[PDB]
C-alpha cells in the first residue's frame, strides 16, 4: 500500500535505484519478477571543497550530439456537404438554414495549411544563394 | 448494397461465404456481385476543389 | 450517468466523445510530469556541501538546509510554503511523481554545486574553487576587473548579507 | 542499431492520423436517430420526421467537426512554436557560435550540422568537454616588494614547490612574469595573498 | 423519459467538452511559463548571462 | 477518401535537401562570415 493507492502483484524493496515504470508518490516499479521501491535520485557525492585548492583539467574530449525537432504536419482540406450531407438534396436544404459555419471552417484549415507553408519557408530559407563543395 | 462508384476487377480473394469485403473505417472496397458470383473493386470518381 | 444502466446506452451511441476526453486530460498530467522533470531535474548527481562552512564571509545560512526540520527544507522555502494556501462525482485528483521532498533535494543539490565548483558542474564534472576566488571571475565579466573585489571584501559581504535579510522581512 | 531515436515526428505523424481516422470513424454513429445512414432513413419515412432525424444527424456531425477543427487549432500553435525554437536555433548555433549555456549542445558549444527529416530537422552539435582532472593549490594574488600581482588572464597553481600561472579551462603552466600580471597597490588588505617573486 | 434524458445528456456533453477546452488553453500557457523557467535555471544559475 | 484530402507540401524533399547541402557547404568553407 502507497499513498498513490493500493499495488497487488510486485514486491516491496528496500533498496532504491533508477526509475524504469514511473508510478506516484516517488515511488515505481521494475523487472528483477515484478519489484517496486522507491526512486533514487543518482550517485549522492560530496564535492572536496576548501578555501586554497582549485581543480584544473589536464584532457578533453569532443563529442557529438543529436537533437531532433518537428517543424510541420500534413495540411488537410475538407467540404462541408460531401462529408455531411454525403451528396443529397434534402440535406443540403436543411444545412442551409444553419447560416455559415462552412466558410470560417474552411478559412480555419486554409490558415493552418498556410502558416504551416510559413513555418518550413522561414526555418529552412535562411540563406540567399547555393554554395556548392 | 448502395453506393457510388467505379467498379474494376480485383484480384482479392473472399471466402466462399463472404459477400463484401472492407479495409478500415468500415469503408466497402470489394463486393462480389450476386450473379456471376465475381470479386470487384470500388474507387469513387475523383473530386477537388 | 451517476450508474444508471439506460443513461449508459443511451450515451454508448453518441460515438466516442469520451476516449477523446480522457486521451486529453491524460496527456495533459503526462505533460506536467514531464514539465517538472525537465525544470528540476538538470543534474546528474547529487552533491553535498561541506560539514564546515568558510564563503570568505558570504552567509547561506537562510538559503542552505536546515537538518532539523524533517523536510530539510531552508527558512525562506518554508516562509514560501506557509504563505500561500489553497472525489465525489467522477472527478480525481492523481499525486504528482515526484513529491516536494525530492525538490527540495534538488534544489540543494544545484545550490551546492554552484556555490563550490561555479558554472563548470553544468559542462562536465564539478571542479573546486574557492567562492572569493569565483565572484572575481563574474567581475571579471561584467566589465569590472577584479581589482575591485579583493579590496572590497568586506564590504560587498556586508552588502550582500544585507539585502538576504531585507529580503525576508519583505517576503515575511 | 538502436529503433525507437526519433520519437517525436513518429507521434506527431501518430496524432495525426489517429485524429483523422476516428474523424472518419464518427461517421456511423447513430447520435440518437433512427439509423446512421442516410438513404434508408430517407427511403423508410415521409419527409415530416425524417427532416427530424437528418438534423439529429447533422447537429452530430457539426459537433464532430468543430471539435476536429479546435484540436487542429491546438497542435498548430504547438507546432508553431516549435518551429519558431527550430529557426532560432538554426540562425544562432549553426550560422554562428552560441553562447548561451546548455542551448545547442552539453558542455562548450563549437558547431552544429542540420540534417533533413520527414517533417522536421535533426541538429548534430558538436561540444567541448574537458576531463581528466587534477588538485592544486592557489592564491588570489602575488605578493613581490610590497605590490601585489594580479594575473591578467590565469589562474595562479603550485605543485607544491614553484608557482605557475594557467589558463582556466587546459593545464599549461607559465613561469610569472611582469607581462603577464598587472599591479595594484600595496599588499596588506587582501585576503589570501602568498609570498613570491 | 427518453427526450429530458437526451436533453440532460447534451447539457452535460457541452459542459464537460467546454471545461476540457479552457483545461488545454490553460495548460498550454502553463507549457510556455515552464519552458520560459527551465530557459532561466539553465542560462542563469548555471552561468552567468 | 470522404470528402477530406491532403495537400502537397510546396517545397518537395529534394529542395530541402539542396537547401542543407547548401547551408553545409557555406558552413565549411566559409565560416559563420556568410551569415551576414
Ligand atoms: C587524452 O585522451 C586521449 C584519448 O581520449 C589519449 O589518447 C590515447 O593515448 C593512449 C596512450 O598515449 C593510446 O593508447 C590511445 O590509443 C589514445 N587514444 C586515441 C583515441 O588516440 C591521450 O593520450 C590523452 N592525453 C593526455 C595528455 O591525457
Ligand atoms: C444465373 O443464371 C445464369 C444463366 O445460366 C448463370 O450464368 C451461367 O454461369 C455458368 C457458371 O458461371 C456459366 O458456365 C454459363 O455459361 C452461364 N450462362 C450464361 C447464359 O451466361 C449464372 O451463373 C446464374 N447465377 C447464379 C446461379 O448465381
Ligand atoms: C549567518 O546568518 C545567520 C542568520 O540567521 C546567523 O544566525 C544568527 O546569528 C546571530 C548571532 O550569532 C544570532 O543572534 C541569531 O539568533 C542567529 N539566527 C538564527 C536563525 O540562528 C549566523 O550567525 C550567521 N553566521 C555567520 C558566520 O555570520
Ligand atoms: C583532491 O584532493 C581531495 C582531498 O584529498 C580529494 O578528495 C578525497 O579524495 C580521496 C582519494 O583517495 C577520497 O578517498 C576521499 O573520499 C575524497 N574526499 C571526499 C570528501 O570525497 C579529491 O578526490 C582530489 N581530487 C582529485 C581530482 O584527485
Ligand atoms: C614542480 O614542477 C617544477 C617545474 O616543472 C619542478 O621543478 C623542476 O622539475 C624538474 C623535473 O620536472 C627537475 O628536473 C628540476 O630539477 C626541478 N627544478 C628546477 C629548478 O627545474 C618540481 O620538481 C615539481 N615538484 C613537484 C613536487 O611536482
Ligand atoms: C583557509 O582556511 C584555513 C582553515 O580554516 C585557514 O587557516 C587558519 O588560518 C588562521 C590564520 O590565518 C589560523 O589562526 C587558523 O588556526 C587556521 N586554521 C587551521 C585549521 O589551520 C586559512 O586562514 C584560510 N585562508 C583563506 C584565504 O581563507
Ligand atoms: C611575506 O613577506 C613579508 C615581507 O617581509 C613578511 O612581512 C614581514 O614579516 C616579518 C615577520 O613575520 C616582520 O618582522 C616584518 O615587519 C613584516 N614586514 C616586512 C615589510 O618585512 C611576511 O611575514 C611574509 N609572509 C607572509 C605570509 O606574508
Ligand atoms: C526493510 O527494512 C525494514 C526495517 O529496516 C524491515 O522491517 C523490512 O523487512 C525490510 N524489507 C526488506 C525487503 O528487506
Amino acid at each position: 500500500q502507497t499513498r498513490a493507492g493500493c499495488l497487488i502483484g510486485a514486491e516491496h524493496v528496500n533498496n532504491s535505484y533508477e526509475c524504469d515504470i514511473p508510478i506516484g508518490a516517488g515511488i515505481c516499479a521494475s523487472y528483477q519478477s515484478i519489484i517496486a521501491y522507491t526512486m533514487s535520485l543518482g550517485v549522492e557525492n560530496s564535492v572536496a571543497y576548501s578555501n586554497n585548492s582549485i581543480a584544473i583539467p589536464t584532457n578533453f574530449t569532443i563529442s557529438v550530439t543529436t537533437e531532433i525537432l518537428p517543424v510541420s504536419m500534413t495540411k488537410t482540406s475538407v467540404d462541408c456537404t460531401m462529408y455531411i450531407c454525403g451528396d443529397s438534396t434534402e440535406c443540403s436544404n436543411l444545412l442551409l438554414q444553419y447560416g455559415s459555419f462552412c466558410t470560417q471552417l474552411n478559412r480555419a484549415l486554409t490558415g493552418i495549411a498556410v502558416e504551416q507553408d510559413k513555418n518550413t519557408q522561414e526555418v529552412f530559407a535562411q540563406v540567399k544563394q547555393i554554395y556548392k563543395t | 448494397l448502395t453506393g457510388t462508384g467505379v467498379l474494376t476487377e480485383s484480384n482479392k480473394k473472399f471466402l466462399p461465404f463472404q459477400q463484401f469485403g472492407r479495409d478500415i473505417a468500415d469503408t466497402t472496397d470489394a463486393v462480389r456481385d450476386p450473379q456471376t458470383l465475381e470479386i470487384l473493386d470500388i474507387t469513387p470518381c475523383s473530386f477537388g476543389g | 450517468c451517476g450508474d444508471s444502466t439506460e443513461c449508459s446506452n443511451l450515451l454508448l451511441q453518441y460515438g466516442s466523445f469520451c476516449t477523446q476526453l480522457n486521451r486529453a486530460l491524460t496527456g495533459i498530467a503526462v505533460e506536467q510530469d514531464k514539465n517538472t522533470q525537465e525544470v528540476f531535474a538538470q543534474v546528474k548527481q547529487i552533491y553535498k556541501t561541506p560539514p564546515i562552512k568558510d564563503f570568505g564571509g558570504f552567509n547561506f545560512s537562510q538559503i542552505l538546509p536546515d537538518p532539523s526540520k524533517p523536510s530539510k527544507r531552508s527558512f525562506i522555502e518554508d516562509l514560501l510554503f506557509n504563505k500561500v494556501t489553497l472525489k465525489f462525482n467522477g472527478l480525481t485528483v492523481l499525486p504528482p511523481l515526484l513529491t516536494d521532498e525530492m525538490i527540495a533535494q534538488y534544489t540543494s543539490a544545484l545550490l551546492a554545486g554552484t556555490i563550490t565548483s561555479g558554472w563548470t558542474f553544468g559542462a562536465g564534472a564539478a571542479l573546486q574553487i574557492p567562492f572569493a576566488m569565483q565572484m572575481a571571475y563574474r567581475f571579471n565579466g561584467i566589465g569590472v576587473t577584479q581589482n575591485v573585489l579583493y579590496e572590497n571584501q568586506k564590504l560587498i559581504a556586508n552588502q550582500f548579507n544585507s539585502a538576504i535579510g531585507k529580503i525576508q522581512d519583505s517576503l515575511s | 542499431s538502436t529503433a525507437s531515436a526519433l520519437g517525436k515526428l513518429q507521434d506527431v505523424v501518430n496524432q495525426n492520423a489517429q485524429a483523422l481516422n476516428t474523424l472518419v470513424k464518427q461517421l456511423s454513429s447513430n447520435f440518437g436517430a433512427i439509423s446512421s445512414v442516410l438513404n434508408d432513413i430517407l427511403s423508410r419515412l415521409d419527409p415530416p420526421e425524417a427532416e427530424v432525424q437528418i438534423d439529429r444527424l447533422i447537429t452530430g456531425r457539426l459537433q464532430s467537426l468543430q471539435t476536429y477543427v479546435t484540436q487542429q487549432l491546438i497542435r498548430a500553435a504547438e507546432i508553431r512554436a516549435s518551429a519558431n525554437l527550430a529557426a532560432t536555433k538554426m540562425s544562432e548555433c549553426v550560422l554562428g557560435q552560441s553562447k548561451r549555456v546548455d542551448f545547442c549542445g552539453k558542455g562548450y558549444h563549437l558547431m552544429s550540422f542540420p540534417q533533413s527529416a520527414p517533417h522536421g530537422v535533426v541538429f548534430l552539435h558538436v561540444t567541448y568537454v574537458p576531463a581528466q582532472e587534477k588538485n592544486f593549490t592557489t592564491a588570489p594574488a602575488i605578493c613581490h616588494d610590497g605590490k601585489a600581482h594580479f594575473p591578467r588572464e590565469g589562474v595562479f597553481v603550485s605543485n607544491g614547490t614553484h608557482w605557475f600561472v594557467t589558463q582556466r579551462n587546459f593545464y599549461e603552466p607559465q613561469i610569472i612574469t611582469t607581462d603577464n600580471t598587472f599591479v595594484s597597490g600595496n599588499c596588506d588588505v587582501v585576503i589570501g595573498i602568498v609570498n613570491n617573486t
